[PDB]
This record gives structure tokens, C-alpha cells and sequence, in this order.
């Protein structure tokens, strides 16, 4: 408990502030500097700031006001960036519903987010959220400065997957987002030479680092276009052209990038790398070390949206051999991990338990589900915790090994299945690139598993 | 120290007693002071002057030099009628800053003595 | 007639803040005024000058003179009601820095209520084209709901003096000669309840202090502020209705939980102003006068209960003590002082949560919604008020500077806001129990985390090794003689063998009763 | 606590002390300041001090009952 209290105790890096603040500072400091780079054109901080504030003044003209909330459903590009900053600078909370997402899922959220306006390519005041063109909003008056917010107000409601049946809105305060971001900016030293790559869909909170991390540090958020949403070749060109230093993604998207040979896809500008939201294959740093820059600096990061963009960081120079998943490292500054038993008591080290994420990075809850929020968030003598349903265990050095979920790590007509060991053992076949497993429908409730080959490209 | 943190009785020693395990013996001290425990008319001209004023304010018998304004009718509103009466009685700038640290008739008589 | 121009007694709570001007009164020396700061673009100072002195001439209470614990009304006061600072002439940053000098002064100001100046409008016309329309009202004249009635009348008197519907004719003294005497049976009948509870009432909320409350000669109020969003407000309101409790009960319960968590005691007094309207005239919702009665809410805030229980409980306690409010908090605390127990409620919960918007629509339209404000309430460490702002809700904590530890009301408020939207964003079957502010708990997890430097061993293990290492080294020195480590060890091991011989064995207990 | 639970070093007394405070909890051990309900109270808020961690005595010897009142167990 002493070791784990030291880790969970690590103090906040939070310059506790409205999430957008530092970009508007960086913009007032260098209107000329590159906020963004895009298809061929590039956008300066001055351009983005005025565009965003015109959207914000368009939004106050559209009656959006402090902590009311806005669907953002735009192609990836400066119109999307200026839209979220314009919602945030209206003092409002953005609800990114990236336009590749089907109208079926969107329609669940159109009511459930309480979302009183939508941003799209489209004006349609008769839509369920009255729907607005980003470009007509860009024709709005500028708010000469962002609407004042104290940081505890809602910043964004990222929506979890349709896998839930009815999606839930993870309402994150500026304080929670910015504690997470600051706590990571300080480890990344993000600066004027940096350029992030937003391989992130906007309905996934790595984009919240890409935005307010990159642009708050004045580093340039390089954008894939919407038709480049899985285009690793455009990402490789973007890294090589718009000189990306800070890759940020789910690991499958970096496996997508590394699928391209070094001669075709030069990553040697990547100064540090953020990986997140799904299992890093142990070898991935081992593969990545020659492809990214010297001083490669992988970071693998952990935790749900309900604890901001992330809640952990494991730095990787190279894998120490005993890792069976790349662990969640220390909890990030100002936020914490308990591992609990089913009965909410903390488990001892090396005992598997549910992961509870705590402190200055937690989401507000669910945007209009206080009732499910009381199950997925809990309060103890140790204060507020988000109950991840992830399964994991501390180690003797306080490293937090990740061990799947309460779902997936289930019984099947008998003994508990370690489906991550099914993945690992299928990946221990030579000629496998990745592997996966599940438990199925029907009255038999059967286990199922899946292979993927490795191809080894040649001339 | 305001009123309830007065030592409402007080004592002294050449040196404090020490408990077996080296402490100041707050047990023995409390119990000695405990064993060391086991109203009167207006005599002073200031006590009579206060009884003229206080009784005219309170409408009740101030036959006592140890009378306490708090328990008699302690209100800051009634302290305005008292303040005015004494401001007339002696031409002094009385106020609650002076009065409520000295709220008994024999304590307040000391403030009338200094004619300020 | 307690005729309109006669001197007449202060209503209960008016005495309390009147005596709050006393320089030696506990955290006194101050007005009890609200200061409002609005912003608006370009608004006519002549309409404003005319409006201020219109509402004074319409509403006798706004021209009330205060002396000798009584109020006597000036037919027209000697002192001007509008502080025009037409600074369109200045440069902007000079005007701002000079506005800070005016702001602090006016917002902390002991208003000249002896000269009829309970109400003082003003305007700094900032040369940025921004008219900072502002309003110092001594709450001696008015109930804070009666302050939104002042705003209603001012908004109309600026927009269209032609639309000023009626001189609301029931004189405040005639209302007091009514309502106080009308309630006097209920005052005695509640005084029974209070008297019989004076030992059993809780203390003041035992919050931390960097100065004791009597020991600063001027309570400089600092406001702390948070506009809850329109959406957070909706979620509080839905949950309030779903739990059957008034929104004021929710913010009150939540505040009582914060105050409890920050108090040495989870039971304490906090004052609630009740903006009473139970005189039969429909214009009593229209007269600009101090119809407040102050309620001494003895809140008692358990741990472990859900917030839903804590608010239903707080609402019963509020609604029950409302019956007993016919004996006023003032006279209860005087009764405690008459019992020789100096209880107080030096913390206030002013829930101005009528549904219309705090700034009434006419005034919002005329200038703007409330930009900033301060409350100079005397004897009160922490004047927490609430205001509808837009269809959102402003949480105000009008703390006192230096009374609290620096950063405390900020932290305690950031935890209060965190709670109130934990109440928006998680259903109230959750524990009433707050988190600590995480930065505090994180510091404490570091303090409590420091590693066990314990080379965990039996308590003698070192010494019997130090003895084997250097048997001749000095271990004990006495009046002259000394014992080496080897000697002490061999002696101790002879005693140890003597003890096994004496049938003592591990973990069984041995008295040692030897001179040093 | 056994012998102790704190070390306030005192090279020099700063003017804001009103008593010499208990310093940082000693290595391997801990303090909570707590409400009547045992929930931890905020910074600057006065409450009951609980000592914890690897320096705790076992109990009041042949008195288990005072040991269950004066020693308590939490998720902490
Ligand atoms: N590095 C990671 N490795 C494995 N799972 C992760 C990782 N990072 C986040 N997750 C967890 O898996 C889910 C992905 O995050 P999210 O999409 O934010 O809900 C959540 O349950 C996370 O806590
Ligand atoms: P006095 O005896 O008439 O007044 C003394 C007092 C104890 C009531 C006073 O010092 C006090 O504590 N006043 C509290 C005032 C207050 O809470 N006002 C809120 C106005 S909404």
C-alpha cells in the first residue's frame, strides 16, 4: 500500500484551466505559426483562432452557451478543428460524432447527448439537433476572445462504441482533460518544432491530445483528410512532408503505418510516440525503434475515456523480458489506479482485480445517464474512482500489468479463459502477425478465435 | 483570549509537574486545580451609573455589581440603547469593541473610570 | 398608519446587519450591501440617472435613512443615487486600472444608509465602448429577491418610464406593524422550540481560519464564482424533481455536505434567508423592501448515506425549521447569548432560485445579465448565494479574505462545484460523501506512501551482532562504571537463559521492574 | 506507533507555526486526519489523527475490545 500510495499520490501537473486556453495564447503569441498542416494547404494559429472564434460567435448566434453541447460531424481537416475550438470557445461542450459513423448510431446520440445543436456540412434547423454548416458558422461574427469557463465545466462528450447497444457519452471536464494533457505535455516537452499526427478519429480522445495537447503547446496538428482515415501511405507522406514528430494512435493504426517499408515510409522525424486504447503487441517498440527517430521514445498509455485521454504511461526504450503485455506504467501525474476486488476492497500486488482510475483526470460521468454513472463511477474514503471493468494487477515495483477485461476474461461452460493468452499463443505460431478471440451467441455460448498471417514483403 | 478561553479561575507553579513517562502532568494539574475550587451590591459610583443605564435599558433589577449584560439581555440592539445612555451619562465614546470584551457591570465600570 | 415618514423599528434581520456596521461587532464594520457589476455597450447616463432617482421616488424603502437601530424615510435623500463615471474620455488600460480602484472601494463600501443611501447605482463608461453599469444596494433596504424587484423597476425605468405600472402602495413599516405582530404568536410558539434546543443546537461550521472572526477590522469580501451551465442546471433540476426536493434544498444539502466535510464537526448552524411573501397583497411580490426573515438552519450531515437521503433529510430539516423561522435567527442567537452560549451561523446559504432568471428579463434586456457581484454581509465568513444566470446557475461564495487560509475557499469551492456537478452527472443513490480535492489526497498518499526503510528483524538483532562485532566497545555508561557491548550482550544472554530456565518462552510477557 | 510516527526536523522555526507540527509521517508509516465517521478530512480541516502502517503496535495486550475501538481497518 505504501508503494501504491506513492504512485497514486504523484501530484498534478495541471495548470488547471479551460481546455482550449493555451491554443488561444499560442495564437495571440504567433498568429503566423503553423497550427495545422493538411491535404496540401496549411493553417496558421491566427487563421485557426479567427476561424474558431467566428464559429463560436456563430454558435452564440445559434444560442449555444456555457456548457450546452454540440454534435461535431465533419470531415477531418481545419473545418473540424476550428469547429471543436469554436464550440469550446463558445464555452460549450463538443460531442464529436465523426462523419464516417452511420446515421443509425448517430440517432441514438442525437437525443442521448442532450445535444442542442449539430455542426455538419449542412444547415438543417429541422434536424433533431438543429444542424448547422461549419462554413455558415465561419461566416459568423468573431467572439473577440473565448467565452469564460471555469475548468470543471464540460469540455467534450466523446461517445463510446455502438458495441454497447445504446451508446454512452463520456462527458470530460476541461480540468480532467487538461490534467491528463498537462501531465503528458511535461513528459513530452511538446514545443514549436513538434508536429503531431491526428490519425485519431475525432470520436476517440487521442484527438483531444492532438488538439489541445499539440495546439496548446503550439506544435502543429498534421491532419489526414477524411478519405485518408485509414490511409497509412498518406500518413507516411504526412510524416515525411509535414515532418511529424509526435505520433499518437491506437496501436493498430501504428501497425497500419509500420506495414509500409522504411524506404517507402520514412518515420525518422518521430521524436516520441504515444500508443493507447488497445493492446500494444510486446514487439512493437522492438519493430518501431529503427523506423522512428534516434531517441525513439515510445510511450504506451492506458485507461478509458472516463479518465481523460489516458491515465498511465509506460516509457519504452526496450522490452524487459518478463512483460506479457506492455504494462500500464505508473499512473499519470495527478491521477491514480486502484486495483480492486469485486467487493471494492483493494487487491494486493500480483492479484488480478478490476482497475479503478482516480483523481484529477476523471470524466464528469455519462452525459445523460447519471443512473449508469453511479455503477461505472464510485466513491470511497479514497474519493472518486472510475470503475473500468478492465482487469489487471500491480507488480512488486508498482508497474500495473494489463490483463484484459471483466468481459473477455470470462468463463465458458467451465474454467476462466485468458483470451489474451489465446492471442499470445496464436502469435507464438511462426507466420502469425496478430491474433484475436471472443465468446459467441447461440445456446451453446461457444468460445471462438481468429488468426492473421504475416506476409514479409519482397521485391 | 476572548471570554470562554479566559482561565475563569487561574493558578501558577515554580515548575510544572512531570508524569511518569516524561510529559507535563496535565492529569495531576487538572485534578489539583479541581480540588483548589472546592451577587454583591453596587458600591462604586461607576457601578451605580451603570445600574441607572443598564436598568433603564433592560427594564429589570440591576441590584448587582457582578451583573452580566449577556445573561441579562445580551443583544447588540440593546447594546445600542446602553451605548447611547452611557454616551449621554459621561460624554464618553463607548462602543461594542470596548464593551463585549468586558461585559459585566464591575468589568465595564473600569472603562467609565478612564473617561475616554 | 405607522405613517410613511415616521421613524420605525428595524425588522428582525435588518437589526442583524445594521449592528453588522459596528466596528467592534464580530466580523462587523461593513454594509451588508450587494454590489452588482453589469457590462453593456452604450447606454444613456441620463436615462440611468433618471431611472435611479425614479425608483427612489417610487419606492420609499430605497430612500430609507438608518440611525439608532431604526429606519426613518427621507422624502428625498441629501445624497445622489447615481455614480456616473463617464470615462469614455480616458484611455482603456488607465480606465481599467482606475476601475479596479473604484471597484474594490464601491464593492467593499459601507454605503451611507444614515443619509438615505441604501441604493447607489453607478456606471463607469469604459472607453473600450463598454458601460459597466453597476449597483451597490445595502440589503438593509431590501431582500435579495427585492433586489431583483429593484432590477425589474430599474429595467423598466430605463427602457420606458411610461410602463412603470403602479406606486406599490403598502408601506414597509405598515407591513412590519402587520407581519411582525401577526407572526408574534408563532414567534413565541417557535421561541419555545428554540429555547428548549439552545444547548442542543450545533455550533458554527468549524471551518479552518487564518484569522479568528473578531480579529480582522474589515471583512474584505472575495467572491468565488461558477456559472453552472444551462445543461448542468437541467440535470440538477431533473434530479431534484425525481427526488421530490426543491433545487434550493439540493444546493443547500450539497453545501452543508461541503461545509460538513470542511468543518471539525459534521453538525452546524448555517443561515438561510427566507424571502417571505406571506402578506395578502399581491404587490408584496412588487414592493422593493426587506421582507427577508433569517432562518437558523441547524443542519446535521451524516457520512455513508446517499446524497438522495442527505437531501431528503436536509429538505425535511429546512422545511421543518421554516415552521420555526417565525422566531428569527437573530433572536435565537440573542437567546443563546442570554443563555451564555455564543452560538452563531457565520455562514449563509442564500438560494435565490426563483425560475425567472435572477436579473429579471427587463433589466437583462436593457443592459446585460449579471457580469460580476460581491456581497459584503457582516458577521458572515462565507456568504454563499445562488442566482439563475441565463437558464444556467451562478454559484457565488462571498468568502472573506484572510479569514480563511489562503486558497481554502477556492479549494473548498472547487470541491463544492465538483460535487454539484457530480450531482448533475451521477445519480444520487451514490454516497453523499465527497472526494477530497484530489491534489490534497495525492499529497497525502505521497506522505503516507514513504517506503518502509525497515530491514524488518527482531528488535534485538542488531545489538547482539554489534556485540559480536566489537565486544569491548562501550555500550552503557553509568555513575562511573561502564558496560561494553560484549558485557551487556553476555549479561543479557545469561538473563535470557535464566528466563528459559524460569519457563518463559517466546512472545510470553515479562515484567521488568528495575532501577535505571 | 511504537515510539513515533513523525519527524519534523527543526533547523529553524518559521513565523506561521502555532505549535511545532508533526512532520512528514516517518518512513513505512502514515497518518490520516479523519472525521467522526473515519472519512479523511481536507487539508487545514481539524479532525482526529489516525496513525497507520508498518509501525503500528498490535493492541492493548489482554484487552482486545479497546483494541477494536482504538484500532480500526479500512480499504486504506
Ligand atoms: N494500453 C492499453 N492496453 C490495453 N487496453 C487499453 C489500453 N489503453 C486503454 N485500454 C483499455 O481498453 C479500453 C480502451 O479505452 P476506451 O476506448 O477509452 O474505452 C478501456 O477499457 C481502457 O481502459
Ligand atoms: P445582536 O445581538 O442584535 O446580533 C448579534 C449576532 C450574534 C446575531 C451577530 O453578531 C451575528 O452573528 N449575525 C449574523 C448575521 C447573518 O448571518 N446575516 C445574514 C443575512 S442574509
Amino acid at each position: 500500500q505504501a508503494r501504491r500510495a506513492l504512485l497514486n499520490g504523484q501530484p498534478a501537473c495541471a495548470t488547471a484551466r479551460t481546455l482550449h486556453r493555451d491554443f488561444f495564447l499560442r495564437a495571440a503569441e504567433a498568429p503566423d505559426a503553423d497550427a495545422l498542416l493538411y491535404r496540401d494547404q496549411r493553417v496558421t494559429r491566427g487563421e485557426l483562432a479567427e476561424r474558431a472564434l467566428r464559429i463560436a460567435g456563430g454558435l452564440r448566434e445559434a444560442g449555444v452557451r456555457p456548457g450546452d453541447a454540440v454534435e461535431v460531424s465533419l470531415p477531418r481537416g481545419p473545418q473540424q478543428v476550428a469547429a471543436v475550438f469554436g464550440v469550446l470557445a463558445a464555452g460549450a461542450c463538443y460531442v464529436p460524432l465523426d462523419i464516417d459513423q452511420p446515421p443509425a448510431r448517430r440517432r441514438l446520440i442525437e437525443e442521448a447527448a442532450g445535444v442542442c445543436l449539430a455542426i455538419t456540412e449542412e444547415d438543417d434547423p429541422q434536424a433533431l439537433p438543429p444542424r448547422l454548416d461549419v462554413q455558415r458558422l465561419l461566416r459568423g461574427p468573431a467572439l473577440a476572445a473565448p467565452v469564460p469557463l471555469a475548468p470543471q465545466a464540460s469540455a467534450y462528450v466523446i461517445y463510446t462504441s455502438g458495441s454497447t447497444g445504446v451508446p454512452k457519452g463520456v462527458e470530460v471536464s476541461h480540468a480532467a482533460a487538461i490534467n491528463t494533457i498537462d501531465a503528458l505535455l511535461d513528459l513530452l516537452r511538446v514545443n514549436a518544432s513538434d508536429r503531431l499526427l491526428a490519425v485519431s478519429a475525432l470520436d476517440f480522445d487521442l484527438s483531444v491530445f492532438d488538439l489541445f495537447g499539440g495546439l496548446g503547446a503550439g506544435a502543429s496538428l498534421v491532419l489526414p483528410a477524411q478519405e485518408q482515415a485509414r490511409d497509412a501511405a498518406a500518413w507516411a507522406e504526412a510524416i515525411q512532408r509535414h515532418a511529424v514528430s509526435l505520433w499518437n494512435s491506437a496501436p493498430a493504426l501504428l501497425e497500419m503505418a509500420l506495414s509500409l517499408p522504411a524506404s517507402q515510409a520514412d518515420y525518422r522525424s518521430l521524436r516520441a510516440v504515444l500508443l493507447s486504447g488497445d493492446w500494444v503487441a510486446l514487439d512493437l517498440p522492438g519493430r518501431l525503434r529503427p523506423r522512428c527517430a534516434e531517441g525513439c521514445r515510445l510511450h504506451v498509455l492506458g485507461g478509458a475515456t472516463e479518465a481523460g485521454i489516458w491515465s498511465n504511461l509506460q516509457s519504452v526504450d526496450t522490452v524487459p523480458p518478463h512483460w506479457r503485455s506492455i504494462p500500464y506504467g505508473r499512473p499519470l501525474p495527478g491521477q491514480a489506479y486502484r486495483v480492486v476486488d469485486t467487493h471494492g476492497r483493494d487487491v494486493p500486488d500480483l492479484v488480478v482485480g478490476e482497475l479503478w482510475i482516480g483523481g484529477a483526470s476523471l470524466a464528469r460521468g455519462y452525459r445523460n445517464d447519471p443512473e449508469l454513472s453511479a455503477r461505472r463511477f464510485v466513491h470511497d474514503a479514497q474519493g472518486r474512482w472510475y470503475r473500468t471493468g478492465d482487469r489487471g494487477r500491480y507488480w512488486g515495483d508498482g508497474t500495473l500489468e494489463f490483463l484484459g477485461r471483466v468481459d473477455q476474461q470470462v468463463k465458458v461452460r467451465g474454467q476462466r479463459i485468458e483470451l489474451g493468452e489465446v492471442e499470445a499463443a496464436l502469435c507464438a505460431q511462426a507466420g502469425v502477425e496478430s491474433a484475436c478471440a471472443a465468446v459467441l451467441g447461440g445456446g451453446v455460448a461457444s468460445l471462438g478465435a481468429v488468426l492473421v498471417p504475416r506476409l514479409a514483403p519482397r521485391a | 483570549l476572548p471570554q470562554a478561553m479566559r482561565p475563569e479561575r487561574l493558578w501558577c507553579l515554580p515548575s510544572l509537574p512531570l508524569n511518569g513517562n516524561g510529559k507535563v502532568d496535565r492529569r495531576r494539574l487538572a485534578e489539583s486545580m479541581t480540588r483548589a475550587l472546592g451577587a454583591e451590591e453596587p458600591l462604586e459610583a461607576h457601578e451605580q451609573a451603570l445600574a441607572e443605564c443598564w436598568e433603564a435599558v433592560l427594564k429589570r433589577p440591576v441590584r448587582r455589581r457582578e451583573a452580566s449584560f449577556f445573561s441579562l439581555g445580551g443583544d447588540s440592539l440593546l447594546a445600542t440603547r446602553l451605548l447611547a445612555g452611557i454616551r449621554e451619562r459621561f460624554g464618553v465614546r463607548l462602543g461594542m469593541a470596548d464593551f463585549y470584551r468586558q461585559p459585566t457591570l464591575a468589568g465595564l465600570a473600569r472603562h467609565l473610570q478612564v473617561q475616554t | 398608519a405607522q405613517d410613511r415618514d415616521q421613524p420605525f423599528e428595524l425588522s428582525s434581520v435588518q437589526q442583524a446587519y445594521w449592528l453588522g456596521r459596528g466596528a467592534g461587532e464580530v466580523l462587523g464594520n461593513v454594509s451588508c450591501h450587494a454590489f452588482l457589476e453589469f457590462r453593456t455597450r452604450d447606454v444613456d447616463p441620463q436615462r440611468l440617472a433618471a431611472a435611479a432617482e425614479c425608483v427612489r421616488q417610487r419606492h420609499p424603502m430605497l430612500r430609507a435613512r438608518f440611525l439608532d437601530g431604526r429606519q426613518q424615510i427621507l422624502p428625498t435623500p441629501p445624497l445622489s443615487c447615481f455614480d456616473l463615471q463617464d470615462w469614455r474620455t480616458l484611455q482603456v488600460d488607465e480606465a481599467e486600472r482606475d476601475w479596479q480602484a473604484l471597484r474594490d472601494w464601491r464593492a467593499h463600501e459601507c454605503l451611507a444608509v444614515e443619509r438615505g443611501q441604501v441604493f447607489l447605482l453607478g456606471l463607469v463608461r469604459m472607453p473600450g465602448g463598454e458601460d459597466r453599469l453597476w449597483l451597490s444596494l445595502d440589503l438593509l433596504a431590501a431582500d435579495v429577491e427585492s433586489l431583483r424587484l429593484l432590477l425589474a423597476e430599474l429595467g423598466v425605468a430605463y427602457l420606458a418610464p411610461e410602463r412603470l405600472a403602479e406606486p406599490p402602495a403598502l408601506h414597509f413599516a405598515d407591513y412590519l406593524a402587520h407581519r411582525a405582530a401577526q407572526r408574534a404568536e408563532a414567534a413565541a410558539r417557535a421561541r419555545d422550540y428554540w429555547l428548549e434546543r439552545l444547548p442542543r443546537l450545533p455550533d458554527a461550521p468549524a471551518l479552518p481560519l487564518a484569522c479568528a472572526p473578531e480579529s480582522i477590522r474589515q471583512p474584505r469580501t472575495r467572491r468565488l464564482a461558477f456559472q453552472l451551465s444551462a445543461g448542468e442546471s437541467r440535470r440538477l433540476e431533473r434530479l431534484a424533481a425525481q427526488h421530490g426536493v426543491t433545487l434550493s434544498s439540493v444546493f443547500g444539502c450539497a453545501f452543508a455536505l461541503v461545509l460538513a466535510r470542511w468543518s471539525e464537526s459534521a453538525e452546524f448552524l448555517l443561515n438561510v434567508p427566507l424571502f417571505d411573501r406571506h402578506a395578502d397583497d399581491p404587490r408584496i411580490g412588487e414592493v422593493i423592501a426587506d421582507f427577508t426573515t433569517l432562518l437558523l438552519l441547524e443542519c446535521r450531515m451524516q457520512a455513508g448515506v446517499s446524497f438522495a437521503e442527505a437531501v431528503k433529510s436536509f429538505q425535511r430539516n429546512l422545511h421543518g425549521a421554516i415552521d420555526h423561522a417565525a422566531f428569527p435567527a437573530l433572536e435565537v442567537l440573542r437567546e443563546a447569548r442570554r443563555q451564555g452560549q455564543p452560538r452563531s451561523a457565520p455562514v449563509v446559504f442564500a438560494s435565490n432560485l426563483g425560475e425567472e432568471g435572477f436579473v429579471p428579463a427587463a433589466f437583462r434586456d436593457a443592459f446585460g445579465d449579471l457580469h460580476d457581484m460581491l456581497s459584503q454581509t457582516p458577521q458572515v465568513w462565507l456568504d454563499h448565494q445562488l442566482y439563475r444566470v441565463g437558464d444556467g446557475i451562478l454559484l457565488a461564495w462571498d468568502s472573506v479574505v484572510g479569514l480563511f487560509p489562503e486558497g481554502l475557499p477556492e479549494t473548498m469551492f472547487e470541491a463544492y462545484v465538483g460535487l454539484l456537478q457530480r450531482l448533475c452527472d451521477s445519480a444520487w443513490g451514490q454516497p453523499a460523501d465527497l472526494p477530497l480535492p484530489w491534489a490534497q489526497q495525492a499529497r497525502r498518499a505521497l506522505l503516507n506512501g514513504q517506503p518502509a526503510c525497515a530491514t524488518a528483524r527482531t528488535l534485538h538483532r542488531d545489538f547482539f551482532l554489534r556485540a559480536a562485532e566489537a565486544p569491548d566497545a562501550d555500550a552503557l555508561l553509568y555513575r562511573d562504571q561502564r558496560v561494553t557491548r560484549g558485557e551487556l550482550a553476555e549479561r543479557a544472554l545469561r538473563i535470557a537463559g535464566g528466563l528459559r530456565e524460569a519457563g518463559v518462552r517466546p512472545g510470553d510477557a515479562v515484567e521488568v521492574s528495575l532501577p535505571r
